[PDB]
This record gives C-alpha cells, structure tokens and sequence, in this order.
C-alpha cells in the first residue's frame, strides 16, 4: 500500500498569487502514475493531471506539475478565484488505487 | 411423412412411399439406422462470431428429442454457459441421459452473459443440436454439442482440445468475444480466425511470456496485416 | 464528450441496501472502465470498487467485500451498484466514474491494451444517500 | 432422385458407432469390468463411393423438415420409436 | 354389434388434433419461427353419419375397463405403445 | 384385451379379436388412432357441487398415463388447487410433459381446502382425466383437465373464460362452495346453476356495483324463485 | 345454545410458541365468525386476530402480525391459534369467541350477508398461558 | 441344444405375475376400489416337466451376455422395447 | 444378438436365429414373455458375508434398466443402506417407478458404512438386480431386490420377515457384520449361519431375556461346536 | 382508529342504586355499532348490548342503554349485587374492532 | 503393545471448530472402544464423548451435545473428533484413549462381551488446542 | 450420577515413605468398578488399578489398593521420587464415567 500525504493543510494566498501543492508518498509510485484532481463543494473532482505530468483534457495552461519516485508537485501559475478548490493526489501505479487526504486553497 | 433412404449398393435413392417396390428388401431391423451428420460437412461457417448468429431464444415452445445410432466426427463442437446480467442461468440444466458429443477435434467453450428473452435456445434454420446419441431441438447448459441433421436409411443386405472464449451480449446481434489465453490474458476475437490460428497464438504468448503478470487484464489486438493460417 | 448520469437522492433504513444506477451516455460501454467512489461529508473520496463490463467482472475495496455488488447491462448502457449492511455511518455522496484503458506492450502479433482501475476522466453528478430511521 | 444441391460437400465420412462385437474377454461385457462410456465407441472411414456420401448429406437435409413437424405433433419427450414405426409400415404396405 | 345404451348421446363431434399439414411458409416448421403450442391444433366438426358418433361413444365406454386393467398390469409410467402393439397383433393373426 | 373399433365407412363395428376377417384392411399405422371423448357427451352432470362427488382419494396405488392423438372440445373443464387444513398440498405437482387440455369453453377453477386421506385423487367410475394429449388416472395440481374415455379405432382407407370457486371440505361428502365475483365478493353456489347463470350474475353485480367496498366479505344468497337460464 | 370449549392451562419457555385449541360444539362451524382475544391480568381484553372458516382465511391485529397464526379444521369442529415469540409479558388468559354475520343489502337477486369481526355472543372459558423458565 | 451345465438346479418354479383376469366385481378394475399394488399379483407352481425348468435356467444364464451388451450400446434408460423388436424380426425373416 | 427360447410343449430349444423354421408359430405378442429368474436357483451362496463379495463399486458407467413380466419367488432378498464414513450416501435414491421385489421369504436388510469408491454399485458377474418388474444393472438405496437373470421366451400356442444386519467396511474385502436382535443386542455373524438359525437365536434371546438391559451394547459370539440348523 | 374512553373509573353506589356508565369516542362510530359487555373476575365478558341499543340474548330488562355519534351510555335501573362487574364498551362500526379500558361498579 | 498417535498443536479463532485426529497403530481397530477427554490447565481430566467403530456409533457428555462430533474410518485406522463453538475457555490438552470390552454373561449359545466406555489402558500424547484472536 | 471426592488435597511425605490415597463416593459403585490413574505434568494419566483391586499391566508391585461400596483406597508401599504424581479415581460401574478432582503427592 502506497500512502499519500499532502501539504500544507491550507494554503492561504491572494487571488493572482502562485499556488504550490505538495504530495509525498511512503513508497515510490510505479511509472510516476499519480494524478491530481480539483474539487468544488457539491461537485465530483475534475481530473487536472495524470501520469505525474500529463495535462488532462480541457485543462488551462496555468495548471502544471511534475514528479517522480515519491515526490509530486502541482502548481498553478496564478490562482484565479475560480481555482480556490480542494485538491487531491491519487496514485494508480500500484493497485489498489490510493489517495491523499486533500488540501485546500483559500483566499488571503 | 419422414423419407427413408435406400442403399442398394453404393447407389442411394429416396424411397417411394406410395409404390410397393417389391425390389426393396428388409431382413431384420438391424438394417434400419438413424445416422447424424454435421452441418460443417455442408460448408457452413464454424467460427464462434458466426455460429452464434444461427441460434436464438424463444418462449412458449417445448423441447423435443430423437435418437441416433451413429454419426460423424466433428471438427468443431460447442459448449455454452450463458448467464443473464443478474446471474440467472439462460440455459436449462441437461436432464439425465444427456451426455456430450463423443468425438470433437476442438471444443469451443463460450462462457459469458447476454439478454436471454426466451425459455430455450433454438436453432434458427431448424437444425438439431447433437448430443451423445440424441438430437435435440434445444441447447442444454454445459454440455458439448455439434450442429446437424438426421437421415434414416435402409442398409444393403481420443485426444481433443479446448479453446475458451468469453463473451458479452450473447443473445443479441451486436456482441463481443475474447479468446482466453490465461485468467488475465485475452485476445480480441476476429471472424477470420481459425482454431489453428488461435492455438498458435496461445503457444506464441506463453512462449514469449507476454501475458498479464499484474493484477489487471491485457487484451491483445491482432495486427490486420499478419494473415492467419 | 461522454457523460455519466446518476439517479437522485435516496433514504434507507439501517440494515437494508441501496441500489444506485449510472447510465453511460454520450458514448457506449465500449471497452471503458467504470468505478464507484464514496465521499462522506468532511471526508476525502474513496474507491469502493468497480467493474469492467467487457469481461463482465468486478471487484471491491477490502472494506466493502461482502457489502458491495457491482453489475452492468449492455442493453441499457447502465452500471449499477448495491451497498448492503447500511448504517448511518454510510451517509455519503456516491459517485460513478469512467476512465480509459492504458496502452501496453507491443509485439509482432499486434498491440496490447491494459485494463485496471486508473484515473477517472468522466464523472457523474453524485447520488446522495442517507441512512436513518 | 436426389438433387444433391448443397454449396459444398465433404466426401469423407469419418464415423463412430456403438455397434461393436463387444465380447472378447469374458469379462468384457460385465459393466463392472468393462470400459467407461467414452470408450465404447468404434470407428472408421467411408469413402464417397459412387456419390453415396453426398447423396446421404442431401437426404438428411430434406429429412429435417418432416422430422421437425413429426416431433411438433407428439407429446413424447424422447422418441425412440421412429425406426420401429418404419418397420411396421414397410410390412403393412407389402402385406 | 354396439349396444349404444347410454342415457344420452351428443351427436355432434367437435374435434381437435395435431395432424395438420404444417408446411406452408418454409419457416413454418422451424420451432424458432413456428407457433406456440396452444396454436398447433387444427379442428372441425363431424356429424353422426349413420350412427357413427354414438357408436363411437359407446366403444370408448366399453374400452375403459380393458384399458384400466392393462395399465394396472404394467410398470411404464407413460404408455405410448398401445397402437404399435395393435399393428403387430394385426399382422401376426393374418401372417 | 383392449377392443378396437373398425370404421368401414360410416358403419362402425367392434373388431372380432379371434376371427381373421380378411375383409379388414390396414395400409399403414396412420390409420390407427387414439381418440379421447368427454363424459359430458354422455349427459353426465357437470356442475361443481356434483362433479366433485365422482372424485376421491386413495393411497397405495401408483398413477398411470396413456396418450391420445385427438379429442373433442369440452364445454366444462376443471382446475384444482386443494390444500390440507395445515397448508400441505393435496395434489402432486404435474411432471413435465403434462399440459392442460387445449380447448374449453369454461374452466371451473376450484381452490380451497379439505381432508385428503390418500396419496392421489382418482376417478371413482374409472374414467380418465384428460390433459393435453395424455389421459391420466390421477389429478395433477393446477392443471386444467376434462373427464373422459379413450376409444382406439381403425380409420377407413381460442377465447375461453374462467369461473372461480372457493371451497371447504373438498374431499368429503358434506362440502361447501362459493362463487367468486371479486376478492371480497361471493355468491352461494347452488347445484342448479349453469356457467351461463354465474356469468350473468358476475355482470349484474359489477354493473349494479353491489360488491363489498369495505374490509369484510359479502355473500349473496340467491332467491330460490328467480330461475337460472 | 352454542358453546366454545378451550384447552387447559399451559406453561412455555421464552422463545417458543403456544398452541391453544377451541372446539365448536352445541352447533357446527356453519358460517360463524371466530376470533381470539387476550387479557393479561390488570388489562382490558384485546383482539389478537381471527378466522372465518368458510373462506378458510384469517387475519391479525397489527401487533401480532408475524406472531399469530389461526387455522381451523371442519372435520373436528376446531379452531386453533398459535402465538410465537413468547416472552413473560405474554402471560395472559387467552379466549376464543364466536359471533354472527350481520344482514346487509338486498336486491332482486337475493339478500346479502356481511362477514367481518363484530360482537361476540359466545365465549369460551379461557386458557391460562404462562411464559417462564 | 441347451447344455444345461449349472452346478445345481432348482426344479421347482414358484412364480408370480400380473397377468390375471382382473375383472370380477365390476368395481374391481377401478383404481379407486381395486387392490393396493402388493396385491395385484397372481401365482402358482410349475414342475420341471421334461427338463423345461432346468433348460429355462440355462437359457437365462446364456442370455445375460447378449442382453448386457445390448443395453451398453443404447441411450434409453428403461428399455421396454425388446419384446416388440423380436416380434418385428420374426415377421421380417418370414416375410 | 439376444437369443429366444421356444417352448414347443415341455420341450425347450434355443431358437435358430438364421434359419427360417416354418415350424415355429407366433399368433400374438401375448406369447412373448420376459421372465426373471433368481441366482439362488443355481445354488449360489446367499448368506450376507458371501453375497456382498459379488458386488462392488465403479465410476464412469451409467445404469441401465429392462423390464420383465414374471419371475420367481425368492427365498433370500437384500436391502441396502450404506453410507460413507462422513455420512454421505453410497447408493442413489431409487427413481420413481422402482418398487421392491414383490415376494421374499426373508429380507436381509444391511445398514452400515464403508468405502464407496465408485458412482454406483454393480454386479461383478454381470447379473441384474431385480426390482418389482424391472431388472437393473445397479443397486438403488433402500429398495428390496433379488439377484438374477432374464430369459425371453416364446410360449406354446404374503407374510415375510426381516433379518437385520449392521456392518462396517461394506465396500471392501475385509469386512465385519453383526446380526441385530435389539437396539443394544448383537450376535457375531458367521458365514455358516442360515436365516433359520438366526431367527431361532432371536427367539432364544428374547425368551431367555439375555439382552442388553443397560446403556451399553452386548455382542454374543457363537460357540463353534453347536451346529446351526 | 376510533378510540374509546370510559368513565367514571369506578362508580361507588349502594346495591339497588341506579348505575350510569359513559363511553365516549374520539370519532363517530358508524351505524352506532357499539357494544357493551359485563365481566367478572375469572370469566369471559358477557355481551349485554350491541348496536348501541339492542339488548343481547338472555339479558334482564333492568339493563338498558343508547347512543349515537361518539356518545354512548349504558345503564342499570337498580344495580344488583350480582351486577357489580367491570364493564367495557367496544366498537365494531369501523375495522379494527377497538375497545375502552373498562370501568368498575363497586359497592358503597 | 497398542499406541495412539495424535496430531500436533493448533490455534483456532473463537466461533470456529477444531478437528483432532488419532491414529490407531500397533494394532487395528478390532473391537476396541475409543474415547476423547479434555484437560484444561489446572483442571482434572473430563470425558467429552466417544466412539465404538464396530457399530459405527458415538455419543457425548451432555455438556458437549451439539458441540462434539466423533467419527472413524477403518481404512486409515483413524478416529477423529471435532469440537465446535470454540471460545478461549476451551483451551486445553485434548487426548484420545483406548480400552477393552469387558467380559459379560455366558449361556449355552456362547459368551457375551460388553461394550461401553470403561477404563483406558492406552493413551495418546495429547494435542494442545488454543482458542484466541 | 456418582460423585467422587479424593483426599488429602496434598500428601506431604518423604521419599521412601508409604502413601495412602482416599476416594469416597456419594453413591455405591456397581461391581466395584473404580480405577486409579497416575498423572505427570505434560503426560496422559497412566492406569494403575481397575475394578478396585486389579493391577494394570506393567505396574510395579509396590502399587496396591482395594475397595467396595463407596470406599476406595490406593496405596504405595514406598513412594519413589518417580511416583510423586497427581492421582485420580474414576468410576465406570455406572454410566457416565465420572471422576474425582485428583490429589497430589509431594516431597517432604
Ligand atoms: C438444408 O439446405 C438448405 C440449402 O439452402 C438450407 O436452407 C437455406 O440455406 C441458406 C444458406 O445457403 C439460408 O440463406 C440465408 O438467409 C438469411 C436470412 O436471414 C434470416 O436471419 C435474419 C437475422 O439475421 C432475419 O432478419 C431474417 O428474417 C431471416 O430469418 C440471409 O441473411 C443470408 O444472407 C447471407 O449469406 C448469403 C449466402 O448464403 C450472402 O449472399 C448474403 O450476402 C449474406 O452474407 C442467407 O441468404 C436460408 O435462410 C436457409 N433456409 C431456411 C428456410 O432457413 C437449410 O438450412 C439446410 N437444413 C439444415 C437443417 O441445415
Ligand atoms: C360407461 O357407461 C356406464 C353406463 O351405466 C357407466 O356405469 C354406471 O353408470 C351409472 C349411472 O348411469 C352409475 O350409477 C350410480 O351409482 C351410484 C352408486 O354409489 C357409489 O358412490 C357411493 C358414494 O356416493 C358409494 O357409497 C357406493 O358404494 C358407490 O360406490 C348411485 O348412488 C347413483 O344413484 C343416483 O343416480 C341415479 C341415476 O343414475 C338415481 O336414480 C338415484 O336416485 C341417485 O340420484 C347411480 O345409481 C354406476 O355406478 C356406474 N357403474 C360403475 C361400475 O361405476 C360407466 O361409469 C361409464 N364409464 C365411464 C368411464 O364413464
Ligand atoms: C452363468 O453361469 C456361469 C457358470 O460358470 C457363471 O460364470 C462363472 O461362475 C463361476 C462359479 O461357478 C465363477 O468362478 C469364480 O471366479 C472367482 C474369480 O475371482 C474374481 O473376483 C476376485 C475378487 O474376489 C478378483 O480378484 C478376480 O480377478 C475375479 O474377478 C474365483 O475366485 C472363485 O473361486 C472360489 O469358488 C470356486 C468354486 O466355484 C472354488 O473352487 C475356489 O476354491 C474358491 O472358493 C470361482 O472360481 C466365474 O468367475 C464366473 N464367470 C465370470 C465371467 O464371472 C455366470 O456368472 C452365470 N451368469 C450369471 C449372470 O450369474
Ligand atoms: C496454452 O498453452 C499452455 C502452456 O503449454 C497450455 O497449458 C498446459 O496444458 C497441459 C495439459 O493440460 C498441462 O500439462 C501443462 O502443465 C499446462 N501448462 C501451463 C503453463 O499451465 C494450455 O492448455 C494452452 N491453451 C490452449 C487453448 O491450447
Ligand atoms: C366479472 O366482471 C368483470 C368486469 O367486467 C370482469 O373483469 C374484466 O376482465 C377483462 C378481461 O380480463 C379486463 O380487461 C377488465 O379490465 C376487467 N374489469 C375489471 C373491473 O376488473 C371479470 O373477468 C368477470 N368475471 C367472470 C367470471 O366472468
Ligand atoms: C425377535 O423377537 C421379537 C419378540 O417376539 C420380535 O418382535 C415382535 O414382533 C411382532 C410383529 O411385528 C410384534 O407384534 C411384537 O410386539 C414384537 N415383540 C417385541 C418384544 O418387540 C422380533 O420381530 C424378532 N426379530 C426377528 C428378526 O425375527
Ligand atoms: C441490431 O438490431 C437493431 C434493431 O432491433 C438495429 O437497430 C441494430 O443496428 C442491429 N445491430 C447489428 C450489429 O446488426
Ligand atoms: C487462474 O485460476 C486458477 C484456479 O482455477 C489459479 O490457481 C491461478 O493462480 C489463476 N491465475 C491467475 C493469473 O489469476
Ligand atoms: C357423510 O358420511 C357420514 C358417514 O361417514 C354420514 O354420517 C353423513 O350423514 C354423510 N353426510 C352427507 C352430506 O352425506
Ligand atoms: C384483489 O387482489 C389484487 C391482486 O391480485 C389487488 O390488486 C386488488 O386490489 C384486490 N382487491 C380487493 C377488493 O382486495
Ligand atoms: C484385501 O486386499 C489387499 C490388497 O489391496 C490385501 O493386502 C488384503 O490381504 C486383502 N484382505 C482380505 C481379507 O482379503
Ligand atoms: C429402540 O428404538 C425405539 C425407537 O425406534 C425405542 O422406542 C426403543 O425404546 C429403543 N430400545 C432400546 C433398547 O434402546
């Protein structure tokens, strides 16, 4: 079992400020098969990134990220008001799919 | 109304029912035989994606059975285990006295699911399903059979293998089949494939080792340009 | 663009089971991989189990083995999940989701495609289920 | 007499039957010592001598319609009587 | 020969049977396309021509005793053999 | 010991078993027929309160069945579902191959309870119960049948309705029957009633609306002075 | 004059069931309506359920549905009741009772009679049942 | 013709059968009033007149082999047809 | 290949299958009879310790049945109820239509356990087990039968008791049997004992009162010097 | 459900004094189908009155009563020592049959 | 000299059952009487039940009726016991034991021998069974 | 049910000293069918005596005992170090077989 932990619990940043989101695994994720999702209250999470670095369909270029091994990062170059969501990391490199607790971006 | 064939020697004629024909002889009932023949001997296609299009389900019609004493060897026999989406069985258990067809070069065992609107599966061209020494109008679950016909004539004075398939949509027109290599390893089944081809692919895959060795399943698709056998 | 359509909210009594449907539309079952997840309020989103209709098989997260059954019927383009042994602790929004197979190895025969539960591109709206009496 | 109009015909008849001699050993016929059912078949090949096999395939193809209507009209689940009925009609027509 | 002594006799025989032609369409005989069992019966009326129907009812009334004793004496659960046995006795008496 | 009838033309004679009679002809087995006739054609009473007095239970005697190829149409057919007071079934389930009699103007379906001392219900006058193409010495549960006899002769060279009854004391001499109009609405059944009468009463009651429209049941008794049909 | 005769006192263990018989005598079953009632000491008399033998059907008070079964057998003129799920709270005197049908509507056909559980004219003596261990 | 070579032979045949007259009362043949199955047998003794019984025992002893092979070769669970098949072969050989 | 016997009078001959023999007559099928004979009439040993050595188990071979119309009375009939050590049944339930042999002087009922390697118990010498009017190749559970053979001939122009046994090792060569007198009282069974002997011992024991009258069981062993009957 | 309530809990009256017993329903009783019964310790209740006003078989003329709607009364013109029983009202006009708690007549 | 050979130690979870085998060797089953006993640490040795293979029957101490099953199979010379409803209170060393029949009455017929559970001459080594989770 | 009680709980005796062990029944044991066994820690009890007075096979002559009715005694003429075991009485005269709690011989 690969256990994922995300940080910071909440990132307090002004709108327009860069967001950096960390996910760290207890074990390496095979093939760097980690995905990130954006969740709003009342909605299913939307896939943003998969395979550590592949941007998901319909996702704006302001969204990026990379990683390998146990260390994965998601970033937003400018966080728009619309992007102050709860973000989750998930790994699918090793069965079962496992996931982090999620972190929040909040307005400063 | 059932015609009889008469073999004078090598010469075969259909008996004239109304004429006396003092020429014809019958010395004992041992000269009267029921022989089953397979439809494959008439050139009907036998691959799985085509054979199932000749079968279908109907309700409100009971099954009937007749016997036969001899028959031919089949190159291609079938064995079905089809369930409804909720796990209910589609085909009835065979009653005692039914045993599978005794000689098959290959058995095409198809398991899977699909809609099953009727009570029984019947042959659409009116052929019979051939079981051990019995021809039946319906398919019984889990028992190997060949497709065929029965003649009724007056006479003149083993190693086999199994090819497994798994399918969805069994009882409909738009269906899908996979060839099973291992529990997690499948090959897309094409209508152009012969039993020999599939067996060669099974040897190729185990020998190369290109099988699923993880928790998920792999499906190989054939390159359209490589021919079969 | 493929979409998943789920049934509306339901309320069950403790000890019973809830059946939640998810219709595949905007596409067909094809060879896609379907799964179900659960998110109780204040919780992250967990995998419960899933189904791959082309094999007609399904499996479950260990915590739901014996409690969750997943089936599908090609003729109505629908995936169903049933969760038994309901208690108030089960109140959550249940979601269906769909994702692609991944490309695998290549040989002279042809190409391989891999089927397991990976990332989900298409999500349903979610069905709220409450367990109470 | 026989139209013999199928698209294809396999001229080689590879057949099986239970009509063997059976006896040989003295124990051969006792169910307790005899063979399992898959082993009680005997076989051989027959060639299409003077068209006999292709004529035979066509006969069975024409027979099917009469046979299905016959079965539709009865109540027996398993009919083993067809050959004996034929022996009876044979003699009645002649006597 | 037939006493014909029942209290009443219905002279009109309204009958059903499965002995139809069957064939017509080319698909008619295939169980998959053919009729459901309640639909495979054909029928008609027969009048009491020269006492035939009342004689027939009395025959069946006298037949019952012999038939019940016959069945008592056998082990078959379903006996479909009576008509063939009669064909055999007919020819044996004559030959 | 079973007699055969011989039809020369319109003329019918019972065959002389011992005499050769070179006059008689048989060309094929298609001239030999088993025909079933109903007892109603001999004028036997058919109302429910009388028909059940001809039936009864016995133990230690197995059932027997014979076939027939043709038979007549029945005006009055019966269908029983009788239970013991503790819920046990009185009648055996029919075995496969048994189907109900194919043509009935009316079916008198009687459900209910009563003592059932034997293993099977048998006909007291020795008549057979007629099922689809089978005559049986016993009554099978839930399957429509007619009462009758089988002749054995040598030949010369649908809309229907259901009348329901409910009863107690089914297997005894002192019994009671009610005609069911609706789930809560009943009519006392008299021996003088015909199927036509009961159907006219069913139309009268629904049309007038005089049915139970509460939680209890109503039983209508007929005024003895109003005749039937 | 019709009378009802009940069986004597019985003692059952918790979790078992008690069968109480009531013989109809001084008359026959006829078309009469039978019922059972229960009176625990200090309590009023409650209807448990009842049977109408001519239809051969019975029903129950909601609190006893699933616990009470009522049957009858014409040949012995006897009505029986069985109460399952016994607990000490069930200790009571159980009684059988009988009453008439009521006259209903009249038409040209003939007269109607109504069958349901109404007032009871004939009472049995009562069977005392104790549940203990 | 019959070797009659068994180690021992019981010359007294004490037999039972169902081939009785049956009729007597008028109710005797009605299953409802007739006897229970254990009571429908009739019996008697036959002596070994001119070797008939010992010849009979040897016949059955030789018959067994042919009968077991016959049954091995069929699919019917219960075969009631042997005697009728014999009647048919008898007439075919003669006609 | 089945021979027929022909009785000319008292004279019996095996029919010549190939010869026409215009001499032979058949007037009706009532002259054709299937008669069952017991093996005890050929002097085969009938005591329980010896009879079971002629029976055994085999798998992979289906049962077959034929009928007979008449047969003889048996002095010694058998009835088996044998279980596997874990409680599984060894013998199949008889299908409907099978009833026990109608006339037995003694029935040797043997209950017990033993290894049962096959699917069915078959006769080792090829004899048939005789049931009511049916000869079977296998033994059915709980139903009384006699050992025997069937002849096929052309004709010329009750009080009984039960002896119970209990056994272990039923299906093997080294087995043990006890004669049951009462639930707790047994006698060692010897091969020299006759039915008459055992019945005399049963009278002796109840009359003397030397039975188990405690919670355990007693087994009496016979003094080798006292003869039998 | 028609709920019946009886009063007084206990009527304390001398022998020979008139007894008046009340039963009041929460809902009207159809067809005035209410019955009264007399119960002694150790005995099944005896029907006294049914249908609000019909006297039951074998009941003395000293017993009377009437009612309609929701209001029913039973009375005894002179209460004899033998009549100091527990009385119950029951309604059968609407299924299920329901009943009151019962009241007692006691000696003063 | 006859000996009894038992299986080794086992650990079961509460609610399950333990099967303990005992092979008869150094002799055969013959007509001997077999039994099983239990000794929890600090306790005396109690009879649980037993079997007499020649009749093929067995019985049990009342406290184990419904919990203990004893069987035997002549072909492997082995006696088996199964104890169900396991709880930690069941932890004990289980033993198999064997003893002779006793001589009984004599008559002119021959001699009697009595079969019941008496004293045990031959003992197995004991199987330790622990119930825990 | 015949209930057996043994005494003393523990007999403290020097090696070489005579041991006397008592067993007393609440009910008479039929046929004096009482047996004694010697148990060591980790071992099944060995039968020493059966039928009150019959010495078991392979048992040394230093072991004796007798009894009838309800009163049975086992004794060892000289208790060897090897004999300081827990002894039990069992009765088989009446079914079920019953047994005593056992007593210990200990070194003084
Ligand atoms: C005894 O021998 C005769 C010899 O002809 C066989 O009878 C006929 O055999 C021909 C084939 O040689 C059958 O012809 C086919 O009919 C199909 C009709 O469609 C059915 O199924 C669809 C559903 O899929 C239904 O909607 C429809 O109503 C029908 O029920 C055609 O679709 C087939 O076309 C295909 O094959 C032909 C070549 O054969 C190509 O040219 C076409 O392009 C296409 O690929 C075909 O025409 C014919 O139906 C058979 N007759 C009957 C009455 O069924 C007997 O079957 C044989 N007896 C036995 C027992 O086998
Ligand atoms: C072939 O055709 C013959 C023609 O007769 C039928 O055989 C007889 O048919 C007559 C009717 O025509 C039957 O007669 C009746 O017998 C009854 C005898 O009682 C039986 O049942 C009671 C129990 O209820 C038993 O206690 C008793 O022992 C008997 O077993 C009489 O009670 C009947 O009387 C009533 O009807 C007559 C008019 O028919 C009135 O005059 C009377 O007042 C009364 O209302 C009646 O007499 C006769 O029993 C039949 N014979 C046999 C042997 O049963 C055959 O039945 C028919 N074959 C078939 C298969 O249907
Ligand atoms: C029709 O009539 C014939 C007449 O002979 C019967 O056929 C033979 O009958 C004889 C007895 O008369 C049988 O002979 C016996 O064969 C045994 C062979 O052993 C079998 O079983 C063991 C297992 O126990 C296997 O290992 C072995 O391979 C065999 O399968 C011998 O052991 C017997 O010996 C004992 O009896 C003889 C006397 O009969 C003594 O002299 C010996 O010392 C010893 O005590 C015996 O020789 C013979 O087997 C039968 N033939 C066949 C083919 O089975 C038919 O059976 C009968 N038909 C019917 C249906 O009953
Ligand atoms: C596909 O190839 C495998 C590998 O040889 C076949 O499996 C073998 O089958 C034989 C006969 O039953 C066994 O003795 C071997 O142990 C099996 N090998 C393995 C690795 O399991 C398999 O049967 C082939 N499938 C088909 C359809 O031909
Ligand atoms: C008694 O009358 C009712 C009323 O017409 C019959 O019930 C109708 O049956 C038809 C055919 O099944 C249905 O289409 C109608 O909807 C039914 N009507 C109602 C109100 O249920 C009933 O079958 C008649 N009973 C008899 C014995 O004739
Ligand atoms: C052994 O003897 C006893 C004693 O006579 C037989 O049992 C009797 O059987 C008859 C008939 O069934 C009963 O009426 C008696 O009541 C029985 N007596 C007792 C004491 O039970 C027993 O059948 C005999 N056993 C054998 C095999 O003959
Ligand atoms: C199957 O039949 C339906 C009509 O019921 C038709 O619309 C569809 O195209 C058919 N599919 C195939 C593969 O033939
Ligand atoms: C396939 O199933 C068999 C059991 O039938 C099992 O032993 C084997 O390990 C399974 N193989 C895979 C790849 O799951
Ligand atoms: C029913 O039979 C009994 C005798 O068993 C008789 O007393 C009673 O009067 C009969 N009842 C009827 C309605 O015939
Ligand atoms: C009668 O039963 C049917 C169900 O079979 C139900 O729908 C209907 O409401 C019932 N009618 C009455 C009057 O209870
Ligand atoms: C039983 O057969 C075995 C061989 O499998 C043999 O060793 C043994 O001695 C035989 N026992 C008897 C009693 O024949
Ligand atoms: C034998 O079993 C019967 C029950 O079938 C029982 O009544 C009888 O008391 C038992 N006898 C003994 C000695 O156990």
């Amino acid at each position: 079992q690969i256990v994922l932990t995300q940080s910071p619990g909440t990132l307090s940043l002004s709108p327009g400020e860069r967001a950096t989101l960390s996910c760290r695994a207890s074990q390496s994720v095979s093939n760097s098969y980690l995905a990130w999702y954006q969740q709003k209250p009342g909605q299913a999470p939307r896939l943003l990134i998969y395979g550590a670095s592949s941007r998901a369909t319909g996702i704006p270029d302001r969204f990026s990220g990379s990683g390998s091994g146990t260390d994965f990062t998601l970033s937003i170059s400018r966080l728009e008001p619309e992007d102050f969501a709860v973000y989750y990391c998930q790994q699918y490199g090793t069965s079962p799919c496992t996931f982090g607790q999620g972190t929040k971006l909040e307005i400063k | 109304s059932i015609p009889l064939g008469v073999i004078h020697n090598s010469t075969l004629q259909v008996s004239d029912v109304d004429k006396l024909v003092c020429r014809d002889k019958l010395s004992s009932t041992n000269q009267l035989r029921s022989v089953g023949l397979n439809l494959e001997g008439n050139g009907v296609a036998t691959d799985v994606p085509s054979v199932t299009k000749r079968w279908g389900f109907r309700s409100g019609v009971p099954p009937k059975v007749v016997n036969y004493e001899a028959g031919e060897w089949a190159e291609n026999c079938y064995n079905l285990e089809i369930k409804k989406p909720d796990g209910s069985e589609c085909l009835p258990a065979a009653p005692d006295g039914i045993r599978g067809f005794p000689r098959c070069r290959y058995v095409h065992k198809v398991s899977g699911t699909g809609p099953c609107a009727g009570d029984f599966a019947f042959h659409k061209e009116g052929a019979f399903f051939l079981y051990d020494r019995l021809a039946s109008t319906v398919i019984y679950r889990g028992t190997t059979f060949a497709e065929g016909v029965v003649a009724f004539l007056i006479l003149p004075q083993y190693y086999s293998t199994t090819i497994r398939y798994q399918a969805t949509g069994f009882g409909t027109n738009e269906t899908e089949y996979l060839f099973e290599v291992d529990n997690l390893t499948y090959v897309q089944l094409e209508s152009r494939f012969t039993p020999q081809f599939l067996l060669q692919l099974n040897e190729t895959i185990y020998a190369s080792g290109k099988r699923s060795n993880t928790t998920g399943k792999l499906i190989w698709k054939v390159n359209p340009e490589i021919d079969t056998t | 663009q493929v979409q998943l359509v789920q049934s509306g909210a339901e309320v069950k009594k403790p000890g019973s089971s809830v059946k939640v449907s998810c219709k595949a539309s905007g596409g067909t079952f094809s060879r896609d991989i379907f799964s179900w997840v659960r998110q109780a309020p204040g919780q992250g989103l967990e995998w419960m189990g899933g189904i791959i209709p082309i094999f007609g098989t399904a499996n479950y997260a260990q915590k739901f083995q014996g409690r969750v059954t997943i089936t599908a019927d090609k003729s109505t383009s629908t995936v169903f999940m049933e969760l038994s042994g309901l208690r108030s602790e089960d109140t959550a929004v249940y979601f269906c989701a769909r994702g692609p197979p991944l490309r695998g190895e290549r040989s002279w025969f042809g190409e391989s495609e891999k089927y397991d539960y990976f990332y989900m591109d298409v999500w349903g709206k979610g069905t709220t289920v409450t367990v109470s009496s | 007499v026989i139209v013999n109009a199928q698209p294809k015909c396999n001229p080689n008849l590879h057949y099986w039957t239970t009509q063997d001699e059976g006896a040989a050993i003295g124990l051969a016929w006792i169910p307790y010592f005899g063979p399992a059912a898959e082993g009680i078949y005997t076989e051989g090949l027959m060639h299409n001598q003077d068209g006999l096999i292709c004529g035979l395939r066509q006969l069975a193809n024409e027979t099917t319609q009469a046979l299905q209507l016959f079965l539709r009209a009865t109540t027996e689940l398993r009919t083993f009587s067809i050959l004996n009925r034929k022996a009876i009609d044979f003699l009645l027509q002649r006597w």
